[PDB]
């Protein structure tokens, strides 16, 4: 994916490894290595006016 | 013996969080309210997924083995607890008549193995699927009625067909998973709360239409009623082609 | 699915709809013309429709869900003959509610980044595709400035902010569950508050929400300048200046335009005042202690999430092609037939997008001829007093208030309603000479014995004098007409 | 009148069930007036409707009286005539 | 009842629940015409006999 | 199969759209009646024409 990793707050369970939106989206995943869990904001975006 | 099988036996389908939702997911499921059996060991079939449940006090269930035929033509699965280490092995074993722990005897052509921290008023409960070549084990402990979510223990890549399995060596039960679609709510935390079989009873498949546990009071379109055709039924045959007087004929020809 | 709901029973009906009752869990079935209802109990007993099936068929009643064909309303034969009117002799002031939604939310959708995402190839594959998406955001563009112009020519219908005076002495009217609250913030009449705290209201793959042109606490301002307008100065200032007049005498020009004289107001200033502060107060709890009250402006919001919640799960559809997700279909295949499937998922998005489109213009269609309703009840009901009748609200109407809500606005309808009739004999004229009299407004009424003339909406009965009455005609070809005395004064 | 995947739902409220409120709303406006869309029907002799009616247009209610088997002559026969403009050119 | 789109027409998402959507919308919605022109009355009056 | 369900379900959005303009068109005409039966019928309107 394509996005800006935040450190979280979200808990997860101790086997799920990202997290998804009520729009099947994945807005959070567990990193490896160190078992946080990351936010993922996507890059923002956005017309000129 | 039979026994309901209440709301029992659902599982975290996919390693995903979600919080405060009602996800819709279609997977092997063990349906709400079946006909588990009750048993006090045979061979079962493992059609597409067996649930198991066992309640006790002292871990007189030791393991299980899965397979096709057992008879060291193919491999097959062992799954054995000692008291500190769960052993798991995929080898071309000879099974015994009764296997009970003797069952291990003449081991050969082992092309998996793997050894974990162990298993096991407490029931006990396990998921087995085998997808893909995955097997896949779901498991939860706890002090059969209400709820309980059945978290993943392990996902080996065996690659093993599986037909039939069978309990090492009171009481236990045995399920049999189907393709049923639930709708499953996940809690704030994550976790699986609660659980709608979406084709039990209507009130459940109104459930599963709208994606929500309490419905309002209305009519609400669920699905398409539609016959199904029974039977198939296909000119008075008449101008048969004369091969009598071809065949038939007195006086042939050079 | 016929249900009560779960937090009343768990017993359903079914409906199939259209099959016959011979073709198929069975406990009693029912024909319908509607279709084969199983699980609904068929009662004789007529009520009024909750659930509606269909042909006339409704349906929990007494611990089971029931069927029957429903009622249309209470039968009365209203006692009808020549020479009898019925005169109310007392009235009850009504607030009714009208919730009218006004603006959507503007959404935008960026095409290259929802069909596309971040995909090159897809975009260089897009291309070709025309003018499409230049289309959709000049399409979308038009529905977001509308909902700017919805929420302006509804509200800002006011040249100037008028403030209500900081003593509140209308004359016994208490105007404090509409007028602003000071000692909160926001800046919200109670019921605004009410409004706002029962209507609960996402930055992602391409979609973006512009917020709205004017911010709530400038809606609120603009809903009291309304209140402050109509509550200091009556409907002059929807016309030129704001000219003040008095509350009762404001309310004495408004029963004096639905035909009850105005000693009737003043006559009855108190109980009239008290009979709008009670049911001022019903609009609280109408609206707090009733959900679903404000279904009108829920629907909209709902509808508008839905139709982004269809559109973003339609991103994880094959559409055919291998895949949903772009990264793992150019790290899949080859690029002569990579771009393919490419552009089959392509057209599949486009379709979806478009689709999407074309089902938001034809919402903001709705709302706009909503919003033009909102519009014209704020001209001819908030600012005026209307004569067209069930316009605003029903029974006679005296004068209205805007309220504004998320997306829309309420409108409490301050109505006459006429109460506790009584009935009386009635000539077309009166003879006494050999002319015939006529009421110059009014009617001749008859409390059996002697005659008098009332005004038509409230039992006032006065002597016919000469200054009541006009003189047409001799008494012979009137239908219908009886000798009493017309006192010369 | 189906065939393939389409299906027509009747109507909630039967052709009878609209004709009753036709005749509602109709028996309503005869007998009370415009009374019984305000508030609670109030009754009055039709003559005597039709005359606020015509005070309503401006035209004083003697010219109702005066004129009453004329204006029930010409109201009968122009709702005699909209069946013929109906049971007619199409 | 053929099953092979029955499985094809599921790889084009909500499209079939969405129109069944929007006709049932159109549906209720003839209902509330029909409602909101004829049913203005609370009462069912009736002419008296003579 | 794929280009018969892509040219069905197409002809069925079409179908769907005529339909919901058709049923915005009526839903118009269908206030109007019910204001026509509010100050027509229910009142005396002063409404020219």
């Amino acid at each position: 994916g394509t996005g800006v990793l935040t450190e979280s707050n979200k808990k997860f369970l101790p086997f799920q490894q990202f997290g998804r939106d009520i729009a099947d989206t994945t807005d959070a995943v567990r990193d490896p290595q160190t078992l946080e869990i990351l936010d993922i904001t996507p890059c923002s975006f956005g017309g000129v006016s | 013996a039979y026994t309901n099988s209440f709301t029992r036996g659902v599982y975290y389908p996919d390693k995903v969080f979600r919080s405060s939702v009602l996800h819709s997911t279609q997977d092997l499921f063990l349906p709400f309210f079946s006909n588990v059996t009750w048993f006090h060991n045979p061979v079962l079939p493992f059609n597409d997924g067996v649930y198991f449940a066992s309640t006790e006090k002292s871990n007189i269930i030791r393991g299980w083995i899965f397979g096709t035929t057992l008879d060291s033509k193919t491999q097959s699965l062992l799954i054995v607890n000692n008291a500190t280490n769960v052993v798991i092995k995929v080898c071309e074993f000879q099974f015994c008549n009764d296997p009970f722990l003797g069952v291990y005897s003449s081991a050969n052509n082992c092309t998996f193995e793997y050894v974990s921290q162990p298993f096991l008023k407490n029931l006990r409960e396990f998921v087995f699927k085998n997808i893909d070549g995955y097997f896949k084990i779901y498991s939860k402990h706890t002090p059969p009625q209400g709820f309980s979510a059945l978290e993943p223990l392990v996902d080996l890549p065996i690659g093993i067909n599986i037909t039939r399995f069978q309990t090492l060596l009171a009481a236990y039960y045995v399920g049999y998973l189907q393709p049923r679609t639930f709708l499953l709510k996940y809690n704030e935390n994550g976790t699986i709360t609660d659980a709608v079989d979406c084709a039990l009873d209507p009130l459940s498949e109104t459930k599963c239409t709208l994606k929500s546990f309490t419905v309002e009071k209305g009519i609400y379109q669920t699905s398409n009623f539609r016959v199904q055709p029974t039977e198939s039924i296909v000119p008075n045959i008449t101008n048969l082609c004369p091969f009598g007087e071809v065949f038939n004929a007195t006086r042939f020809a050079s | 699915v016929i249900t009560p709901g779960t937090n009343t029973s768990n017993q359903v009906a079914v409906l199939y709809q259209g099959v016959n009752c011979t073709e198929v869990t069975g406990s009693n079935v029912f024909q319908t013309r509607a279709g084969c209802l199983i699980g609904a109990e068929h009662v004789n007993n007529s009520y009024e429709c909750d659930i509606p099936i269909g042909a006339g068929i409704c349906a929990v009643a007494s611990q089971s869900i029931i069927a029957y064909t429903m009622s249309l309303g209470a039968e009365n034969s209203v006692a009808y003959s020549n020479n009898s009117i019925a005169i109310p002799t007392n009235f009850t002031i009504s607030v009714t509610t009208e919730i009218l939604p006004v603006s959507m939310t503007k959404t935008s959708v960026d095409c290259t980044m929802y069909i596309c995402g971040d995909s090159t190839e897809c975009s260089n594959l897009l291309l070709q595709y025309g003018s499409f998406c230049t289309q959709l955001n000049r399409a979308l563009t038009g529905i977001a400035v509308e909902q700017d112009k919805n929420t302006q020519e509804v509200f800002a219908q006011v040249k100037q902010i008028y403030k209500t005076p900081p003593i509140k002495d209308f004359g016994g009217f208490n105007f404090s569950q509409i007028l602003p609250d000071p000692s909160k913030p926001s800046k919200r009449s109670p019921i605004e508050d009410l409004l706002f705290n029962k209507v609960t209201l996402q930055k992602f793959n391409g979609l973006t929400v512009l917020p709205p042109l004017l911010t709530d606490e400038m809606i609120a301002q603009y809903t009291s300048a309304l209140l402050a307008g109509t509550i200091t100065s009556g409907w002059t200032f929807g016309a030129g200046p704001a000219l003040q007049i008095p509350f009762p005498m404001q309310m004495a020009y408004r029963f004096n335009g639905i035909g009850v004289t105005q000693n009737v107001l003043y006559e009855n200033q108190k109980l009239i005042a008290n009979q709008f502060n009670s049911a001022i107060g019903k609009i609280q709890d109408s609206l707090s202690s009733t959900p679903s009250a404000l279904g009108k402006l829920q629907n909209v919001v709902n509808q508008n999430a839905q139709a982004l919640n269809t559109l973003v799960k339609q991103l994880s559809s094959n559409f055919g092609a291998i895949s949903s997700v772009l990264n793992d279909i150019l790290s899949r295949l080859d690029p002569p037939e990579a771009e393919v499937q490419i552009d089959r998922l392509i057209t599949g998005r486009l379709q979806s997008l478009q689709t999407y489109v074309t089902q938001q213009l034809i919402r903001a269609a709705e709302i706009r001829a909503s919003a033009n309703l909102a519009a014209t009840k704020m001209s001819e009901c908030v600012l005026g007093q209307s004569k067209r009748v069930d316009f605003c609200g029903k029974g006679y109407h005296l004068m209205s208030f805007p309220q504004s809500a998320p997306h829309g606005v309420v409108f409490l309808h301050v109505t006459y309603v006429p109460a506790q009739e009584k009935n009386f004999t009635t000539a077309p004229a009166i003879c006494h000479d050999g002319k015939a009299h006529f009421p110059r407004e009014g009617v001749f009424v008859s409390n059996g014995t002697h005659w008098f003339v009332t005004q038509r909406n409230f039992y006032e009965p006065q002597i016919i004098t000469t200054d009541n009455t006009f003189v047409s005609g001799n008494c012979d070809v009137v239908i219908g007409i009886v000798n009493n005395t017309v006192y010369d004064p």
